[PDB]
């Protein structure tokens, strides 16, 4: 990272500072990374963490530059569509399977979030369009 | 399936049949008859020789050979027309389909085992057959595995002791007293009374004579006073032509000869003494056990009252401290038919038949290794 | 027999 | 590799025979292992084995238990287990066998729509019945004109009558009419009364093969119904082992015997006679024995027995009863004499209208025939006794097959039968803690119908490889012969035990030496117990069971001497004992040879036959409503060989799939370089990729046929690859959230 990308991003960690002292909480660390442009898994996320047990994740604070070398760390296209196209052959996915693989498989995420992500994106007969879908999420 | 038969050549009687049954269904005297007669009238079907009850119907006008003599086969070519009758007039068997069992009596010459064999697998091709002592056969009979057999046919006497199953070869007695000769005595003393019998026809009469009115003193010297000064113990017979004979101390004179063989002049002791100089051929601890059983087989031993004779004076030798036991079922006369009965019919004994194939190979001889 | 006794 | 981390095992337990677990690290090659249960443990591997590995979710449940990729006694248990608990589902299918579990409940599935339903359809279209065994039979029959078995197989309890009337009443329906069904049900209480006792284990346990055959004419419309019967235990009539009973006819008779006509008999309490007094036990819990009398007589009237002959048959059971308690007092070792005016014998004569005299002449002698001459001599007290007993099971076993006859004339009717389809109640393999001469009986009738079973089995095997043109050799097969010659043949078991009957003062010490002679190191199935010289131990089909010698000589013999019998035939005064006796060497047989040959009569009359199989199990000791319990489960498992028939298939190919279904589930597994527009092909060529050795499938025309394990390791990798896919979906999708969100905090 140059001083110009440090700079940017401890602006943005700032924005995420709710408290003023300049941290955050590790259980956002995550979350500011991704609001990085960086997807990484939970594990992964906890990985660069140490795997840190739910007190000091959920109240424990970091600053800015603690936060660093574990973005720098997460830091360092066709599976994604072959990954779609396991749960298509139409080209579409049945909204209520979509709704419960992400909810009940993997890193399972919550119905708001589903409904959210999935808002606008699905069609009158409930069928998403997921290469559209792909290229709108990563965009 | 196939199951063997049952044979037994004794002297006298033969007695035949299948093994797994309880009594033999052919029952004859093992004779010969020629007939010796000028024969006038043709055109007869006048015949070479009759066997078994042929020749005791005919036995007017044949003479009688019995070809057993002293449980030694004297003559073969007879023996293979009784045998040859036996299987297919008696039995009307095939002896191809059947294993056989046979019997002899202990000490008799080796040669008449081999021979009985060769004649079995030779001219019958029987497949499979065994030999036993009649002694033996006597304990599977009477359903016991200990015992001192005394056993008495026509011809040979012989005891034997068994304990727990184990022969004990040095204790066996042999006796040549029982069954014709007591006959050829009956003869000899009848003559005294006046009565005279000489033709084989006529010793027929007298063993029938024998066979129904003889019986055993339990004291000889007491009814000998006793028929001396009464006439209470005497009976008639009826001769086959209707003449009727008068018999008094004769017939229980007769069985004496049993137990004082002095009358008929052998060596040797009555029976009673060759039965307890065979427990004092045994080993001190068995003893009781042969004294609590005694086994009395074949048909010699079918005189009334020999029993308690027995009784009483082998108590009388015997240590008085002890049980003496004097076992003889009425059934005695056939118990070693019986006993091979139920012998041929175990499955154990099913490997100790001498196999045509072991004939074939070692010849007659392996009778002696093979069977006792 | 063959000696001793008869048969 | 086979084990991973978060993978599933079943571990042993005490209480719940296996119990879950998943695997909380991965296998290394040595000793150690830990595991994490439904909370935390340790476990070693080392006594090598490892532990049952457990099937994926989509397989549990399946409507056939070989659809399963692991094959086991826990994956089995867990299949039934969930499939009646939760499905409350009773019907499974293993392999050809069916399985029922008794619900001790009642359902709906058996309307007569549903009926109609089945009728007519193969198997596998429809979810497993028992209308479906029958509809197969029917069908079978129909095209093929053989007669047909259906076979019915467990401890009596498991439902075995229920599932005989089920079978009737669908035939009854479909075919139209007859009133069999009805005539035939009536016909238990009795068939009951005289083939059921109590046992150790169990109540109302039949100890006898009972075969109804169902006929047929040439419209396939039923007839009637014939009845025959098998494998009597006519022991049981003289003798009891501890806390046994007596045939239950013979204590519902002593129950009556306050009931004004059966005072005539004079008989007493039902621990008075010696038959009934042995086993301990004159009294059962919830049985009301007086009561069931009753239905018993009413099923006699029902069935057309007037009360003529209902008379005669409990007289001649009270004959039975009074004999049983003469009793001989010898008077020598050789010799034994029946004490003057002896009650019970007296009593025996005035019911059997017999002279005293030659009854107590007869029962102490014996008499022997040469063709010109008899003899007629004393026996012991023993074989007095011996054959007073024989007397008594001779006497028993004719009046069964009496009834058996009379209930027949009932069944039958005019038309001459174009075919039959006849269903066979018979008892399960037994073991219990003390073994004896019945379970030796038993456990040998349950080896040759073990040994039917599975060469039908196998020849259906090859008839389904060259239907899919696979060759048979690849095919398996297991043989019960080895240990049926060690029982049966000469110098068996069996021979030695009848040879020990005929021997001079036999026993069972010298049996038992005589069994340890003949086979301790010469056969492989055939083991001398390590303390004990009065046991032996047979390595039967399913377990290995150890019997003890000390009863068989006294429960083998049986022999009769005819001047008895031919006493009994003269009796005039009441009409039926001299109609059972009417009728040379099999009075003479011992138990063991009449039970030989009355399972070879059984076995001529099913080899004739095509079966096909039930197997019933009883889900737990004390009738609740849909409650199971996986320690008797496992228990009767193994009593109806299912577990051995699961050991056969997991080796060789327990498992199949069409390339329909296969390619419809795996879709997700093959990238579209390599789809065709054969789907067969297609298949192939992945199943090419991701199995490494044929040696493991084999294709043919229209299924593949995979070695157990394979499927479950497909599904494993199916899954771990789907969840990879999840996985980056649902991160990309939150961080495109986190992406709005930033949006928002930005705002
Ligand atoms: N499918 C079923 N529906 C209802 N009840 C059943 C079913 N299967 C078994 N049962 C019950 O199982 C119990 C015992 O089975 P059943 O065979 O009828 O006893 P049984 O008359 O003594 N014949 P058995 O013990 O096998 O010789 C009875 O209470 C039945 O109601
Ligand atoms: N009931 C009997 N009483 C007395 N002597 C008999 C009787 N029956 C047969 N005998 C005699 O015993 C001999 C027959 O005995 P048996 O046992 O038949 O001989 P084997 O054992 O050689 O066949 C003959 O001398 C015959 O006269
Ligand atoms: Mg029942
Ligand atoms: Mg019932």
């Amino acid at each position: 990272f140059n001083k110009d990308q440090l700079e940017e991003f401890k602006e943005a960690f700032e924005l995420f500072d709710r408290v003023g002292d300049g941290k955050i909480l590790y259980s956002q660390c995550g979350d500011v990374m991704r609001a990085l442009g960086q997807n990484p898994t939970n594990a992964e996320v906890l990985k660069v963490l140490g795997n840190p047990k739910s007190d000091e994740l959920k109240s424990r604070r970091v600053d800015f530059e603690t936060f660093l070398p574990m973005l720098q760390a997460v830091a360092k296209y066709e599976d994604y569509l072959e990954g779609f196209r396991v749960f298509d052959g139409n080209g579409k996915v049945m909204g209520a399977e979509l709704r419960h693989v992400l909810t009940t498989l993997g890193e399972k995420m919550t119905e708001e979030e589903v409904e959210t992500v999935l808002a606008g994106h699905e069609d009158s007969n409930g069928c998403i369009n997921y290469e559209a879908f792909l290229k709108h999420i990563l965009s | 399936e196939t199951t063997a038969l049952v044979c037994d050549n004794g002297s006298g009687l033969v007695k035949a049949g299948f093994a797994g049954d309880d009594a033999p269904r052919a029952v004859f005297p093992s004779i010969v008859g020629r007939p010796r007669h000028q024969g006038v009238m043709v055109g007869m079907g006048q015949k070479d020789s009759y066997v078994g009850d042929e020749a005791q119907s005919k036995r007017g006008i044949l003479t009688l050979k019995y070809p057993i003599e002293h449980g030694i086969i004297t003559n073969w070519d007879d023996m293979e027309k009784i045998w040859h009758h036996t299987f297919y007039n008696e039995l009307r068997v095939a002896p191809e389909e059947h294993p056989t069992l046979l019997t002899e009596a202990p000490l008799n010459p080796k040669a008449n085992r081999e021979k009985m064999t060769q004649i079995m697998f030779e001219t019958f091709n029987v497949p499979a057959m065994y030999v036993a002592i009649q002694a033996v056969l006597s304990l599977y009979a009477s359903g016991r595995t200990t015992g001192i057999v005394l056993d008495s046919g026509d011809g040979v006497t012989h005891n034997v002791p068994i304990y727990e199953g184990y022969a004990l070869p040095h204790a066996i007695m042999r006796l040549d007293l029982a069954g014709r000769d007591l006959t050829d005595y009956l003869m000899k003393i009848l003559t005294e009374r006046g009565y005279s019998f000489v033709t084989t026809a006529e010793r027929e009469i007298v063993r029938d004579i024998k066979e129904k009115l003889c019986y055993v003193a339990l004291d000889f010297e007491n009814e000998m006073a006793t028929a001396a000064s009464s006439s209470s113990l005497e009976k008639s017979y009826e001769l086959p032509d209707g003449q009727v004979i008068t018999i008094g101390n004769e017939r229980f004179r007769c069985p004496e000869t049993l137990f004082q063989p002095s009358f008929i002049g052998m060596e040797s002791a009555g029976i009673h003494e060759t039965t307890y100089n065979s427990i004092m051929k045994c080993d001190i601890d068995i003893r009781k056990d042969l004294y609590a059983n005694n086994v009395m087989s074949g048909g010699t031993t079918m005189y009334p009252g020999i029993a308690d004779r027995m009784q009483k004076e082998i108590t009388a030798l015997a240590p008085s401290t002890m049980k003496i036991k004097i076992i003889a079922p009425p059934e005695r006369k056939y118990s070693v038919w019986i006993g091979g009965s139920i012998l041929a019919s175990l499955s154990t004994f099913q490997q100790m038949w001498i196999t045509k194939q072991e004939y074939d190979e070692a010849g007659p001889s392996i009778v002696h290794r093979k069977c006792f | 027999w063959x000696a001793x006794c008869p048969a | 590799e086979l084990y991973t981390k978060y993978a599933r095992v079943w571990i042993p337990d005490p209480e719940e025979v296996w119990k879950s677990a998943e695997l909380l690290k991965d296998y290394k090659p040595d000793k150690v292992l830990q595991l994490r249960l439904e909370k935390d443990l340790e476990y070693c591997l080392d006594p090598k084995e490892l532990p049952p590995l457990r099937n994926p979710d989509i397989l549990v449940g399946e409507n056939d238990l070989t659809a399963l990729s692991y094959l086991h006694e826990p994956a089995v248990l867990h299949n039934l287990k969930v499939r009646f608990i939760d499905s409350k589902l009773i019907y499974t299918y293993c392999g050809i066998v069916l399985v029922a579990i008794n619900p001790y409940e009642q359902l709906p599935i058996y309307g007569e729509d549903i009926i109609n339903a089945y009728s007519g359809q193969n198997m596998g279209d429809m979810d497993p019945h028992i209308f479906a065994v029958a509809e197969e039979a029917y069908k079978q029959m129909a095209r093929d004109e053989r007669n047909q078995s259906i076979i019915v197989s467990g401890e009596s309890g498991a439902g075995k009558t229920v599932s005989a009337k089920y079978a009737m009443r669908y035939f009854a329906t479909v075919s139209g009419s007859a009133n069999v069904e009805e005539k035939v049900l009536a016909s238990n209480p009795i068939m009951e009364s005289i083939g059921n006792a109590k046992t150790t284990r169990n109540d109302n346990s039949s100890r006898f093969g009972k075969y109804i055959e169902i006929g047929f004419d040439k419209r396939y419309r039923i007839i009637g119904a014939n009845m025959r019967t098998y494998l009597l235990e006519k022991s049981r009539v003289v003798f009891q082992a501890e806390e046994e009973r007596n045939y239950h006819i013979f204590y519902q008779l002593c129950a009556s015997a306050a009931l004004p006509e059966f005072k005539t008999l004079r008989l007493g309490n039902a621990n008075y006679f010696h038959y009934t007094k042995q086993g301990g036990s004159p009294v059962i819990d919830g049985i009301d024995d007086a009561k069931e009398m009753v239905n018993t007589r009413q099923a006699c009237t029902l069935l057309g027995i007037s009360d003529s002959y209902q008379m005669g048959i409990f007289r001649i059971l009270a004959g039975i009863l009074h004999l049983g308690n003469v009793e001989f007092a010898s008077r020598d070792s050789d010799s034994c004499a029946i004490p003057p005016k002896h009650d019970p014998l007296t009593i025996f004569c005035d019911l059997m209208g017999v002279d005293y005299e030659e009854m107590a002449h007869w029962l102490c002698h014996r008499k022997l025939a040469t063709a010109t001459e008899t003899y007629i001599k004393p026996i012991s007290k023993l074989h007095a006794i011996n054959a007073r007993d024989a007397l008594a099971k001779h006497i028993y076993a004719n009046l069964f097959n009496w009834i058996v006859d009379h209930v027949n004339k009932a069944l039958h009717s005019t038309v001459k039968q174009h075919s039959f389809i006849g269903v066979l109640d018979i008892y399960g393999f037994e073991t219990f803690e003390i073994n004896s001469f019945e379970q030796f009986c038993i456990n040998y009738a349950n080896e040759k119908l073990q040994q039917q079973f599975n060469m039908h089995v196998f020849k259906l095997e090859q008839e389904e490889y060259m239907k899919e043109q696979i060759p048979w050799t690849l095919i398996d097969f297991y043989d019960n012969q080895p240990c049926i010659n060690l029982i049966e043949a000469k110098m068996g078991v069996l021979d030695l035990l009848d040879e020990e009957c005929k021997m001079p003062k036999g026993s069972d010490d010298t049996w038992a030496q005589k069994l340890y002679n003949t086979h301790l190191n010469k056969c492989a199935l055939f083991e001398k117990p390590r303390l004990s010289n009065k046991a032996f131990i047979i390595k039967h089909f399913a377990d290995k069971v150890e019997y003890q010698c000390e009863g068989f000589l006294e429960k083998n013999k049986d022999t009769v001497y005819e001047e008895q019998i031919k006493v009994l035939k003269s009796s005039k005064k009441f009409k039926l004992l001299p109609e059972l006796f009417q009728d040379s060497k099999e009075h003479k047989k011992t138990v063991g040879h009449q039970f030989r040959n009355s399972l070879h009569l059984l076995m001529e009359t099913l080899n004739a036959t095509t079966p096909h199989y039930v197997r019933c199990i009883k889900p737990n000791d004390f009738k609740f409503p849909f409650t199971f319990d996986e320690k008797r489960a496992v228990q009767q498992l193994r009593a109806c060989g299912v577990l051995e028939t699961i050991r056969i298939s997991a080796a060789g190919f327990p498992s199949r799939w069409t390339y329909q279904e296969f390619f419809s589930r795996y879709r997700v597994l093959m990238k579209q370089k390599d789809v065709l527009s054969d789907r067969k092909q297609t298949c192939k060529n992945v199943l090419e990729k991701l199995i490494l050795d044929k040696d493991k499938y084999q294709f043919g025309k229209t299924k593949i046929f995979f070695r157990a394990g394979q499927v479950a390791y497909l599904e494993k990798i199916r899954a771990d690859k789907l969840r990879a896919a999840c996985i980056r979906i649902q991160k990309t999708i939150r961080g495109w959230l986190m992406r709005k969100k930033y949006m928002r905090m930005r705002r």
